[PDB]
């Protein structure tokens, strides 16, 4: 069964690819090869960026696919069928979209989570580590489900910090506390 | 790569700045692929001796309005920029 | 750092920009795209997310190359205000369109602002005399009020207002704002000249009027935010200068109409008769930022260009909600030759009351309404049969009403040019007397032709002598 | 000549998918050989991907999506001549008077400026 539905469109494509290759039990290989073909698509810069946008036939599109699978042997067989589908649907524009989505599904299979501790300033490494530790200590990180912690700088939340991951947040920024303080003193 | 070379081979190799090639067409309005350079409300000339005014500049496509009969235009004709906003001789 | 973007789309005058950096846009911000035609001002109106705004563009969008550099100027368009607004006619951005050079300003204020609070409201009803008999008699205006006109297609919608400007605003000492949304340019130049001539605009001196003028030529989007610009100028007088203001708006149908144009393009499924689904909110915002508060009493005058001459259309309907007086003027009464063309059974004011204009005025009005309502009622019978076939008692009422109908036409001073008939400004005190007499049938004994297009009751008497010759 | 396989028959609006890069122009006349006889479809749009949208001039009953279409190459070409005088001709420009195959000089496109 799906590793929890991602989007409705394009991630239905990813979901299908995923569940089909999950039952083939060859997801890491598929993902890696998809990364590799994605890399050689990107590293074909003219007409591997500028022929992601349709402008040519079904038959000509198919021959672009054929050149792509000529570029490296092996690409699973499920992602070789995925290329067929995309050629038939004449949409390579959402190819890297599917790649990213398949990546999300893949790293969901890994259980590798991504988080963020948004601040309005670059944060200490001690804070990064202590929070990563804290998050692992808590059941917020599943354990078997990994974590990345990304500080981003956003002046938006003036000072403070907000820890974010999953659908669980704790927001102890200064801007938000000020918002409530101001508001309560607007009474 | 040899693959990349073959990709150049199977491509028409127009970068479609200042020219487009028409996609699906009919109903006296056309949707063109390319025309990367294109002023708004410009006059474009289609390769079929009929000219149209770009109305909708949309990501990836531009929607010309055909000043002329449908019979003239067919899909995949080459649209060249007149390069000027719709002007008419005055004097 | 510069919130640069490219123009992803130019679908009509609803350009969409795609901001590169993840520095956020904000709704109702203003953006400047620099063009070799000078800058173009756009206003962020939707966020489509993933750093793609969709922006209303005030001025024309011709020429734009898809992928045009943007810079975000931040926040809504900022007008320039001061005493220097007075005696200047200004573009939406605020640049003098009368080309009277740089408008020195103290405060530049955002076009958008919040409606003042329920607490700040203050209500009053100081009877303003217009010197127009029909207005005074049927539905007198009052200070701080929101006055309403529902004039038909080119019924001299402007002309009615011009007479009012000529009378009331030269009898007002405080500040006054003229805002003309999408009005015919030539008439606006005439107005500008007339104001300068009548010294209300004195360019050498100071002007007790300021003006914002929006040509009917101007692109729809500009016309949409012409109102908000004017509304700010009014707020500056109301608030910052404190002085009692006045405001004239013509046509607020253009405000609605413009909105209906942009909405579809904006991405909205439109409501009946094509009207914007945001009609109620937009009208609401405009009309609650015009109000008499502790800060200042702003008497406002709003003109509705009834579309297709149907007043049940949603745009007129929502106007009726936000007014304290209305004086619907209709094409039929105009066709009958009665200038002014105010419908006498379709005028109302909350300012007509026996505790306001006194029991005697209210009593006088009661009889006027009754006579006219009867007269309208017998229109069927009058047509199907003869007027002699009317019941004798009723025939007296009909004859009185026929006289009343003719009596109500009073020559106007701005119309005096056009009609050729010298204008008549009749005192409110005089008006009550004049109609009272007619109700007592005193001067009902002389022709309908005598009553037609003349001033006070005394003038009718003199005109009877004239007619007799 | 260009040939294509029927790829829709929603109502009497029949979409035909034609060979790569080779697609009839707008207002051309197409003939689909049918068990009925022939069906004349007129190209009134290009829907992209070498597909058209056509209208029918005859009933579309019993079509199988895939049937071969043949492109005449332009607006229906109807016989003209003094021969055609006193002959009832149906929409596809063929005798329904049953006074036999109308001897023709010239045939001419139906859309004419």
């Amino acid at each position: 069964p799906p590793p929890v539905r991602l989007f409705g469109v394009e991630g239905t494509y990813a979901t299908a690819l995923y569940q089909a290759a999950a039952k083939n039990s060859s997801i890491d290989a598929a993902f890696q090869s998809l990364q590799k073909v994605e890399s050689t698509v990107k590293k074909n810069p003219k007409l591997g960026h500028l022929l992601l946008n349709p402008a040519l036939s079904l038959k000509d599109r198919n021959s672009v696919i054929d050149a792509i699978v000529e570029t490296h042997k092996n690409l699973d067989g499920y992602v070789v069928n995925l290329l067929k589908v995309l050629s038939e649907n004449n949409r390579l524009g959402c190819f890297e979209k599917i790649a990213s989505d398949f990546g999300v599904l893949n790293d969901a299979h890994n259980g590798l989570l991504k988080g963020t501790v948004t601040s309005a300033e670059p944060l200490d490494p001690k804070s990064f580590k202590r929070i990563e530790k804290a998050l692992s200590a808590s059941k917020l990180v599943g354990q078997g489900k990994s974590l990345k912690l990304e500080n981003v700088v956003k002046p938006e939340i003036k000072g403070g910090l907000i820890v974010e991951l999953g659908d669980k947040t704790v927001d102890l920024s200064i801007s938000t506390k000020i918002q409530k303080l101001n508001k309560v003193l607007e009474d | 790569s040899i693959l990349e070379e073959r990709i150049k081979g199977v491509s028409d190799e127009a970068n479609l700045n200042e020219t487009g090639r028409v996609l699906a067409v009919g109903d006296g309005i056309a949707r063109v692929f390319g025309l990367n350079n294109i002023q708004a409300e410009e006059l474009v000339e289609f390769s079929s001796g009929v000219k149209g005014m770009a109305l909708n500049l949309e990501p990836g496509q531009v929607g010309i309005v055909l000043f002329g009969s449908d019979r003239l235009v067919k899909e995949g004709e080459l649209v060249k920029r007149t390069g000027n906003i719709v002007d008419v001789p005055v004097g | 750092t510069p919130i640069t973007g490219k123009v992803t789309a130019v679908i009509g005058a609803i350009v969409d920009v795609h901001f590169e950096q993840s520095e956020l846009p904000a709704i109702l911000n203003a953006l400047e795209i620099k063009t070799p035609q000078g800058k173009l001002v756009l206003e962020v109106a939707q966020h489509l997310g993933e750093n793609t705004v969709r922006t209303i563009a005030m001025d024309g969008t011709e020429g734009l190359v898809r992928g045009e550099k943007v810079l975000d100027t931040g926040g809504p368009i900022s007008v320039p205000v001061g005493r220097e607004t007075l005696g200047r006619i200004i573009n939406v951005i605020g640049e003098p369109i009368d080309e009277r050079g740089p408008i020195k300003s103290k405060l530049r204020k955002p076009i958008h602002a919040d409606p003042p609070s329920f607490a700040e409201q203050s209500t009053s009803a100081e009877i303003l005399e217009t010197g127009i008999k029909v207005v005074d008699l049927l539905a007198p205006y009052a200070r701080g009020g929101k006055i309403g006109l529902f004039g038909g297609a080119g019924v001299g919608k402007t002309v009615f207002i011009q007479e009012l400007i000529n009378n009331i605003a030269k009898a007002h000492g405080g500040f006054s704002v003229f805002t003309g949304v999408g009005e015919r340019t030539r008439e606006g130049n005439d107005l500008y000249r007339e104001m300068k001539e009548t010294g209300v605009i004195n360019l050498e001196g100071e002007s007790k009027v300021a003006l914002v003028f929006g040509q009917m030529n101007e692109p729809p989007g500009a016309r949409a935010r012409v109102a908000l610009t004017g509304l700010t100028i009014a707020e500056y007088f109301r608030d910052e200068e404190g002085q009692d203001v006045l405001l004239f708006i013509d046509n607020i149908f253009r405000f609605t109409q413009a909105g209906s144009e942009v909405s579809a393009l904006l991405g909205r499924i439109p409501s009946a008769v094509g009207y914007q689904p945001t009609l109620a909110t937009d009208m609401g915002l405009l009309q609650e930022r015009i109000t008499t508060t502790k800060k200042g009493s702003v008497t406002s005058v709003q003109a509705v260009y009834v579309p297709a001459d149907d007043l049940t259309d949603p745009a007129p309907a929502t106007t009726f909600a936000h007014l304290d007086a209305t004086t619907v003027l209709s094409r039929g009464i105009s066709e009958l030759g009665i200038y002014p063309a105010v419908d006498p059974l379709d005028s109302k004011s909350r300012l007509l009351d026996a505790a306001v204009v006194g029991q005697e005025h209210y009593d006088v009005a009661s009889k006027v309404q009754e006579t006219l309502q009867t007269y309208k009622s017998l229109q069927d019978i009058i047509a199907i049969l003869g007027m002699d076939e009317l019941s004798e008692q009723d025939k007296l009422t009909v004859e009185r009403a026929r006289k009343i109908q003719r009596f109500l036409s009073q020559p106007f001073a701005v119309a005096e040019v056009f009609t050729g008939i010298p204008g008549k400004l009749v005192r409110l005190k005089d008006t009550v007397a004049s109609f009272k007499a007619v109700l007592e049938g005193k001067y009902d004994n002389i022709p309908e032709h005598a009553f037609y297009m003349v001033g006070g009751i005394e003038d009718v008497v003199a005109k009877a002598e004239k007619l007799a010759a």
